[PDB]
RNA sequence: GGGAUAACUGGCUUGUGGCGGCCAAGCGUUCAUAGCGACGUCGCUUUUUGGAUGUCGGCUCUUCCUAUCAUACCGAAGCAGAAUUCGGUAAGCGUUGGAUUGUUCACCCACUAAUAGGGAACGUGGACCGUCGUGAGACAGGUUAGUCCCUACUGAUGAACUCGUCGCAAUGGUAAUUCAGCUUAGUACGAGAGGAACCGCUGAUUCAGAUAAUUGGUUUUUGCGGUUGUCCGACCGGGCAGUGCCGCGAAGCUACCAUCUGCUGGAUAAUGGCUGAACGCCUCUAAGUCAGAAUCCAUGCCAG
RNA sequence: GGGAAGUCGGCUCCGUAACUUGGUACGGACAGGGGAAUCUG
């Protein structure tokens, strides 16, 4: 028989996951998606826009 | 054996691990990948099988399912990770307010004698103005992170365990660019995520978990970290339906849970997703639910999945009753009801 | 799995006359039991059987027996030689001993072959009180030790179970006188040949033994050359003669049309009717073959042409064997078909005609065949397809009866009851039935499974067949360069002579053409036809009648009856168990009386051995079945009982 | 070809190798004992067995004499041994019957006593027309 | 059925290399002096024997496997000894059967020279002597392996041919109108150029008649030498003519456009007619479209009507160009040959015995019909619009889709679903795709339907109004 | 009776015989003739009609080699199709019996995809002497010869680094196999008999990992019911038959006796090419370079 | 106890009548039992 990992059985599989299953899975996935939609939608150094400190072994001690 | 699973080695910590989630690509939106819930136990179903080729084409087929209540999420947290030449690693973490007292409980182990103190000055961060700190904490996940996932904790209130810890893990966000996945983990932070948002019916999923350990009568056998791939989901339950295990053509209105609870664990009152066949793990176990990581190629998804009937009678024995009321009408009246009334 | 699992049943018929190499107020010679003064018991005994007449192998051999001499005995079945063996006895005994011990052994190969023995004694010796058990497998090994206890002096056994009781019992084996070896060659061929062995070391050297058989195989001569004693060989009179009223014809067919062969001789050459017939038939044609594969086939192929066909071979069954052989022999069907094993076992009436689908291999086989016809005057036929693998053995034959060889028609009116006539079958007529049988093997899958099964038969029947003498191989290689081989046979009339005569004159010039040029030749392969021509190319009563020297003349291993190989001296420990079962003392010696209480211990039933003793008490009461009472008492009943 | 049935979903296989089971034909005998199962795995100390629909390799060791100690490919059409369908009918026979079949797939009996397997008419279908209750 | 499946016949060097490659490859190599000697000589021993036993499992191989001439009909027996000299077949065979058996002898002699050997060098040379020889021996045999590798190919490629069946064979003259006849009755290939012998070889067609298959054999021709000489082409075809039983068709040109006389085609037919005295005999006068019977010379008539007086030959006319006469030359012979079996099935079960067979009796009963006594039919409900109904045609353009073509537009095999409610009927279509009822309560649905439940259950209303005012439910 | 080697092999072994003749490049005593001498060819074995095996085993299991039986891929063959045959890359994955035998092989028969061969210091579970004999022989004649420690690894723990939560992943192991049915299709191909394959679809064997709804099995829940025999003078209630016997049974554990699951990218070998020098033709190779095996390396999986 | 294995397994005497102490004809008896079950009224 043809092994699991053949290079054919893999092209096979991948037109299966272009064109078969593909359109399928994204069909499911944008209405979860807009699900999680309608859950969600229900100075720098002073307002934190500038990105700023908190609060060695990749340099030998001095 | 296979030497795959060699040494027999105890599972390192009970959850259970998710190791790899799906690659992301932003080319479609958001969505999130993993759910927990808990094992309830098994019942038989009828599936009206839709499979051209197959012997049992458009004829009943008995079918072994599971039953996992998973009552909704909580969104606590959001961390990111930066790609390094050592691997992935967390840059930050940014939590929100409120914590609730059962994902309190999983930072301690003495609840009882510590008092209430985790997470205490950190809710002073958000509420004394220093939300620029937050802000800050946020703005370094939307700059440098490559992929971001959400701290998201279950409800053992509502499912009917004897533990009031919760359980907190890392669910990563996927289909989008790291600014509008961030966007969306703040947006759900002190909200209910459920279970019908986050999986759907007739979708091949994943469950990780840790096996039933088999001491007490060479080594280890058991209590081992499975990962197990290609099951199916049959449907979502919504709980608060009264008709949970009607299906269309058996218009008796039942819940999933049998008659006399679940084994060991009780009456399930929340959503709950039924699964095709096995499952790793034992009754009022925690069940990691993954999406899959790669796109099918079978035949078995793609398929929808339509019910003829759930099996509601009970597991703690024989039972050819599926409601109180069919057992009652079946065996006529008795003399303790009749010397109640 | 079983395709030959073990080996073709019908194995071989190895036969010997090389046992030649053992050695007015009178009544003048009436040839009557009288004569040779029997027993005034026994003699009228005999005439209760009805046996008026001795058949002749008893007349031979009933003489040398009482004179005590050994004697190895050539005899077919149902010749009677069941009673000249035991009549004997009956006149030696006359009498039951008091002393312990048998002195009578009757060795049986078979177990139904034992009771046909066992039949023939209490029917020739009533009137007096002799004692006979019979010692077979199948029968419980408790029953037999007590039957042992029962004193006889008349033991007829198989040889795995009477080895079996001796080396178990120890049995002092002197107390018997006279051993009779009956079908000795049955019983070689089953495998006792190392079984009879320790017998036969074990049997005193002072003893009669005789051995009655249908044939000599060369094993068989070995063991009575160390075990008889001066053995004088008796043979049933004129069984090498072949009857001078006997016609032979012999065919020359081809392996692919060896069915449709035998098809012609039974439409055309014999004219059997078709279907069952309306003591034998008249018609009444044997058929020999090689293996039980080609009985199958030879059997089923009649069926399906629509000829009443019987037919037993080696591992036939017990009850089937005799059902096909009745049907032979009260004229119920025309054909029987066996392969030689067969054939010495049953009883062979008179036969009109044999046909040989097979050429036997020795030339003393086809003799057995056709002494198996034509005898007591009435005439008879005998037909064989030869074959040109199978010519050198006919050639052998030839050797053999001292006969004349015919090609065809070399001679206008060759005399077929003492020439041997070879040639061809009708042509037209063979080519018709040789497409039935391809029709019928294409059309049924049956059929067709058996050729492929006698197809591999065949094949190593080939391989293993004894082969013929390089004389008789030289000389088969003339004769089919010969003009006769291919000629059509001198039966079919001189008027079928003449139109063939026309046209193959004219044939025979196209099967002698020699190709100028293979096609090859019509490069290197045609360089190569070139080199192969060129290489292989054609290249070019004075002696006295009365004195000249011619050249030509004038831990042993045993197997059990659990079938796994047991080392023969095995004391398992039954007998021991068996006496404290029912304590037993010590057994007598031979020569000692026996008790009036051991032979009523363990005395015979009243004579039906039924095969079906289990008793069980039934199950116990279940008091909400629907026959709860019925079964109550039932069960206290088997306690009463118990 | 070698004869594999096609397309059929595993049972319970409920007769062994060297078991002696019924006759049902009327071909004439009355017992049959199986030698080989085909279609079976190689697996060394696993005796090969056969369920309702697998055809296998029988001796006749009970029944007319002309029949007798021959062999003979059968179908196991009964067992006794409980096994599972695809509907979820837990079921099983009162004995081990089969019937004397031809490499082919046709019966060399003429009618078949008892009722037949749904398996073994489904795979069969000359089984199937020689039956009287397929059950 | 065929010689197709002899295994093909190396040379003799590819025979060396395939013996001593399988002794390398399929056993051990590896040998130390510092072993013990008793497996020294095992080891040397059974490389000497596994080097025999392949070679007489080939050698084995092609004697088995060659078709012996002494077995086969005396057409193919003929037919093989003209193709191939069956003189040189028998000894190429015998050449490779006499080699097996020196093989096995020079094994054997060989082990047991091993058995006494005494060092490692001894049994090296020992074993390269015994594998030399079997190798010097294959060597010399060379040359027969060519010939049985050449009429292997040959015989693989050559036309089945059963004599048994019913056989229409043509013969003649050459370029007469044979290969033209064959094309024209049968497909078969058969070459069609115009010269002498185009045909080299038998060329075997079938054909069918009265739903009974017929078999056609077309050969390349026979000229005008007494048979003493010819040819292997032409003695291939007076092999098929003596041999096998057949209707021939004897094709004659009239006309001399073969640029053979049609003198000498008589000739050969009366040297050739004993060889057809037995059978049936047709001469199809070919080509009349060229030259018509009629135009001759009454002379040539006489002799040809002469050809008539003779009881067993017939006279057809047939033209293979415009077809003018083939199908009704090929419903003539068939017919008389069928009828002529006939009689001979007939003979063969009414031989003068007076009892017929089983088989006879099982085929009268087929073409016996039975027919009802009284005589009369019943009546027939075939409907009316079926017999209006237009045939399918696969080819033509405007066909009913069939479920197939739904199938294939939709799906596969394995893809498609059909739809088991588009073919249902009820008062209205809308009702169909629903999801039907079958639990409800602990009870099937089913059991409970019935017309006629609206008024059943009137009857329950009202029973239990009686009851009712009845108070047979009232607690006391 | 005296003398002599302490003992064998350790770049050993495998596929192509020996003897004599002819031919023969070179080298040489001074030159192809003092002579050594391969590849071939000729003569012998060897030609013109088609059984062999002594002590051993037998089974499981681990690991390795390839000198490959099957399964994957290619090159060639009158290879039409089907089935094959020879060769090459390949050790990923699997690898029987029966008859017969002292035992094996050969052969034969059956099954299977096939039921290859080997390695693992050839893996882990007498020895004289004395006595009597001497044409040969012995001895109820003798005495004597002659082997419980340390540690690797695995699992479960574990001190210290403040406790706990969520993670990353260096490194190590790594997993899936084989067959069938439906469609293609009675189609290509074929004179006939016969008769494929790709894509798609559905099962099954082996192997691996899980699970207990349902169906069997099992009953320190000693759960319910029936029953045998004993004693306490009798009832009650007990000792009793180291858990009496008989039915049914929950829970739990189980079952190749039940059910579920087993996933994808890149680079290659044999080989097939593209452009194109060497070499003014030509060439798959030299610089560049496309495809391609169950192979390699990783992901998926397990440990951390 | 069961399954497996191997087999070839399961499917004449008493009384009565004439004849020479022994034979001959007639009448009667032998050459079954147990266990498990189903369907039917
Ligand atoms: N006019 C005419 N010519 C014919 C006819 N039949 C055959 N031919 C001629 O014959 C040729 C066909 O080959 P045939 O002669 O039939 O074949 P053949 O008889 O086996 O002889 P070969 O030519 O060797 O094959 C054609 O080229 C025609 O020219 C016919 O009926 N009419």
């Amino acid at each position: 028989a043809k092994s699991a990992r053949a290079s054919r059985i893999k092209e096979n599989h991948q037109r299966f996951k272009k064109n078969i299953a593909g359109p399928v899975e994204a069909a499911r996935l944008e209405r979860l998606s807009a699900k999680l939609m309608a859950i969600a939608q229900a100075s720098g150094v002073k307002s934190g826009k500038s990105i700023g400190r908190k609060d060695s072994s990749i340099v030998f001690p001095m | 054996g296979s030497l795959a699973f060699l040494p027999r080695k105890r599972a390192a910590r009970h959850r259970g691990r998710v190791k790899s989630f799906p690659k992301d690509d932003p080319k479609k939106p958001v969505h999130l990948t993993a759910a927990m819930g808990y094992k309830a136990g098994m019942t038989t179903i009828v599936r009206d099988l839709d499979r051209p080729g197959a012997k049992a084409h458009k004829k009943e087929v008995v079918e072994a399912v599971t039953i996992i209540d998973c009552p909704p999420m909580v969104v606590v947290g959001l961390v990111g990770y930066i790609e390094t030449p050592r691997g992935l690693r967390s840059l930050t973490t940014v939590w929100a307010e409120h914590l609730s007292d059962e994902v309190k409980r999983r930072f301690y182990k003495n609840w009882y004698k510590s008092k209430k103190k985790a997470f205490t000055k950190y809710a002073k961060k958000y509420a004394e103005n220093n939300g620029a700190s937050i802000t800050r904490e946020l703005e370094r996940i939307k700059k440098y992170c490559t992929v971001v996932r959400v701290l998201a904790h279950t409800q053992i209130r509502k499912t009917p365990l004897k533990q009031k810890k919760a359980h907190l893990m890392e669910i990563q966000i996927n289909g989008g660019s790291v600014a509008d996945k961030v966007e969306f983990g703040r947006s759900l932070f002190e909200k209910p995520v459920t279970i019908d948002t986050i999986f759907e019916k007739d979708e091949m999923i994943d469950v990780i978990a840790v096996t039933k350990g088999h001491g007490f009568v060479a080594g280890q056998m058991g209590y081992h970290h499975r990962t197990s791939v290609n099951h199916k989901i049959y449907r979502i339950g919504k709980g608060d339906d009264e008709a949970n295990a009607s299906t269309e053509t058996d218009l008796t209105k039942k819940k999933i849970t049998p008659m006399g609870g679940f084994v060991r664990y009780g009456e399930v009152n929340n959503d709950y997703v039924m699964i095709k066949g096995s499952v790793p793990g034992v009754k009022k176990r925690i069940m990691t639910l993954r999406k899959s990581l790669f796109t099918h190629t079978s035949r078995k998804a793609l398929e929808k999945v339509e019910l003829k009937w759930i099996d509601t009678s009970s597991e703690f024995g024989h039972g050819a009753f599926q409601t109180a009321a069919e057992k009652k009408q079946f065996m006529g009246t008795l003399k303790k009801d009749l010397q109640t009334s | 799995m079983p395709k030959r699992a073990v080996s073709p049943a019908p194995s071989e018929n190895e036969v010997d006359i090389a046992g030649s190499l053992f050695a007015g107020k009178t009544v003048k010679k009436g040839g009557g039991f009288q004569a040779m003064g029997l027993d005034a018991n026994l003699l009228r005994a005999i005439a209760r059987k009805g046996f008026s007449v001795p058949t002749p192998i008893q007349r031979k051999t009933i003489p040398l027996i009482l004179e005590r001499r050994d004697v190895v005995g050539m005899a077919r079945t149902g010749s009677g030689k069941t009673a000249a063996f035991v009549i004997p006895m009956i006149e030696r005994l006359k009498a039951h001993s008091a002393r312990f011990g048998a002195r009578a052994l009757v060795l049986s190969p078979s177990r139904e072959l034992a009771l046909q023995t066992l039949k023939v004694v209490k029917e020739l010796g009533k009137g007096t009180d002799l004692k006979t058990v019979l010692l077979v497998g199948g029968d419980s090994l408790e029953e037999q030790f007590g039957l042992m206890a029962t004193n006889p002096d008349i033991i007829i056994a198989t040889p795995g179970r009477f080895l079996h009781l001796k080396v178990e019992m120890s049995l002092d084996l002197s107390s018997i006188k006279y051993v009779v070896f009956d079908e000795a060659d049955r019983l070689f061929e089953m495998g006792f040949a190392a079984q009879l062995t320790e017998i036969l070391h074990a049997l005193p050297p002072s003893r009669q033994t005789l051995l009655f058989s249908a044939t000599l195989p060369s094993s068989l001569v070995e063991f009575t050359r160390a075990g008889l004693q001066d053995p004088v060989l008796v043979r049933l009179d004129a069984e090498t003669k072949v009857s001078p009223d006997l016609e032979s014809a012999f065919f020359s067919v081809k392996s692919g049309e060896k069915e449709g062969a035998l098809l012609h001789i039974l439409y055309d050459i014999i004219k059997m009717p078709l279907g069952d017939p309306p003591k034998p038939t008249e018609h009444s044609t044997i058929i020999f073959t090689a293996t039980k594969h080609h009985v199958e086939y030879i059997s089923n192929l009649l069926r399906l042409a629509g000829f009443s066909v019987s037919y037993v071979y080696g591992s036939l069954d017990q009850t089937a064997r005799k059902i096909q052989v009745d049907n032979f022999r009260r004229g119920r069907t025309n054909i029987l078909v066996v392969t030689d094993v067969a054939a010495r076992g049953i009883d062979i009436p008179v036969l009109a005609n044999v046909i040989n689908y097979d050429f036997p291999p020795q030339p003393k086989i086809f003799v057995h065949r056709v002494g198996r016809t034509a005898r007591a005057g009435q005439r008879g036929w005998a037909y064989a397809l030869v074959r040109e693998s199978d010519l050198p053995y006919l050639l052998d034959l030839q050797l053999f009866l001292g006969r004349r060889l015919v090609l065809g028609r070399e001679e206008k009116d060759p005399s077929f009851a003492r020439d041997i006539v070879v040639g061809s079958l009708k042509r037209v007529e063979l080519e018709n039935n040789v497409e039935w049988v391809n029709k019928v093997l294409h059309e049924n899958e049956d059929i067709g499974a058996l050729k492929r099964v006698t197809a591999k038969a065949e094949k190593l029947y080939m391989k293993t067949r004894n082969p013929a003498s390089s004389q008789s191989a030289k000389r088969a290689r003339e004769v089919i360069v010969s003009k006769g081989w291919g000629q059509l046979h001198a039966i079919f009339g001189e008027e079928a002579a003449n139109e063939e005569q026309v046209r193959d004159n004219l044939l025979s010039k196209i099967t002698g053409y020699k190709p100028q040029e293979t096609i090859f030749e019509i490069n290197k392969a045609a360089e190569a036809v070139r080199s192969f021509r060129q290489r292989i190319g054609p290249r070019k009563s004075f002696a006295d009648p009365e004195v000249y020297m011619s050249y030509t003349p004038r831990v042993k291993m045993i197997r059990g009856e659990s079938g796994v190989k047991i080392a023969a001296s095995f004391k398992s420990g039954r007998f021991e168990k068996w006496r404290q079962q029912h304590r037993l003392g010590r057994l007598p010696q031979v020569g000692e009386m026996e008790k009036a209480n051991l032979v009523r211990n363990f005395s015979l039933p009243s004579g039906p051995r039924f095969k079906h003793k289990q008793m069980k008490a039934p199950k116990e009461a279940d008091k909400w079945r629907d026959d709860y009472e019925v079964r109550k008492k039932r069960v206290a009943e088997a306690k009463e009982k118990r | 070809k070698r004869g594999a049935p096609g397309g059929k979903l595993k049972m319970t296989l409920g007769l062994p190798v060297g078991a002696i089971m019924n006759c049902a034909d009327n071909s004439g005998a009355r017992n049959l004992y199986i030698i080989a199962v085909k279609g079976a795995g190689a697996r060394l100390n696993r005796l090969p067995a056969g369920g309702v629909g697998d055809m296998v390799m029988a001796t006749v060791k009970k029944g007319k004499p002309e029949l007798r100690k021959k062999v003979h490919p059968a179908v196991i059409v009964r067992q006794a041994k409980p096994w599972k369908r695809f509907d979820g009918v837990f079921l099983y026979f009162e004995d081990n019957a089969g019937v004397i079949v031809n490499p082919k797939g046709e019966m060399k009996g003429s009618a078949i006593t008892g009722p037949v397997g749904k398996e073994a008419a489904e795979l069969w279908p000359r089984i199937a027309s020689n039956a009287g209750v397929v059950m | 059925t065929g010689w197709k499946d002899i295994p093909p016949v190396p040379t003799a060097q590819e025979f060396i290399d395939i013996v001593l490659s399988r002794t390398q490859r399929r056993l051990p190599t590896q040998i130390r002096p510092g072993f013990k000697i008793s497996r020294i000589r095992a080891f040397y021993t059974r490389k000497v024997k596994f080097t025999q036993e392949t070679c007489s499992e080939k050698f084995g191989a092609i004697i088995s496997s060659f078709p012996v001439l002494s077995d086969q009909h005396p057409f193919h027996r003929d037919l093989m000894n003209i193709l191939y000299d069956a003189d040189h077949f028998k000894v190429a065979l015998g050449q490779i059967s006499t080699a097996k058996n020196l093989i096995e002898t020079i094994s054997r002699d060989y082990v047991r020279l091993l058995k006494y050997a005494q060092s490692l060098y001894q049994c090296k040379q020992l074993k390269r002597a015994a594998l030399g020889r079997m190798a010097t021996l294959i060597k010399r045999l060379k040359d027969p392996l060519i010939y049985l590798d050449q009429v292997r190919q040959h015989l693989a490629r050559l036309p089945d041919i059963n004599p048994t069946t019913r056989t229409l064979l043509v013969a003649g003259f050459p370029n007469v109108g044979k290969s033209s006849f064959v094309r024209s009755v049968t497909r078969a290939d058969t070459p069609v150029e115009p010269y002498a012998f185009t045909t080299k070889s038998l060329f075997v067609g079938h054909l069918d008649y009265k739903y009974l298959r017929y078999q056609v054999i077309d050969t390349p021709g026979i000229l005008d030498h007494p048979l003493e000489e010819m040819n292997t082409i032409e003695m291939q075809s007076v092999t098929a003519l003596a041999h096998l039983r057949a209707a021939v068709l004897y094709f004659m040109d009239i006309s001399e456009q073969c640029g053979f006389s049609l003198k000498a085609q008589i000739n050969l037919f009366k040297s050739i007619k004993p060889l057809f005295a037995n059978k049936m005999v047709f001469i199809v006068l070919n080509k009349m479209d060229i030259k018509k019977f009629e135009e001759l010379d009454p002379e040539m008539q006489q002799e040809i009507n002469d050809l008539t007086k003779s009881g067993e030959v017939e006279i057809l006319r047939a033209s293979c160009a415009t077809q003018e006469g083939v199908q009704e030359v090929k419903n003539h012979v068939c017919e008389r040959l069928l009828v002529e079996r006939v009689s001979q099935k007939l003979k063969a079960g009414t031989h003068s015995n007076g009892n017929i067979g089983t088989r006879l009796q099982e085929v009268m009963a087929r073409i016996h019909v039975a027919t009802p006594m009284d005589g009369t039919t019943r009546e027939t409900f075939i409907p009316e619009a079926v017999k209006n109904l237009k045939k399918y045609d696969k080819n033509d353009p405007n066909r009913r889709v069939l479920a197939r073509d739904i199938e294939e537009a939709n799906g596969g095999a394995g893809v498609f679903n059909v739809d088991l409610r588009k073919d249902w009927i009820l008062e209205n279509p809308e009702w169909k795709y629903d999801k039907i009822p079958e639990i409800f309560d602990g009870k099937n649905v089913y059991d409970y339907i019935d017309p006629d439940i609206d008024a059943k259950l009137q009857a329950l209303e009202e029973e239990e109004e009686r009851l009712e005012k009845e108070g047979f439910y009232d607690e006391d």
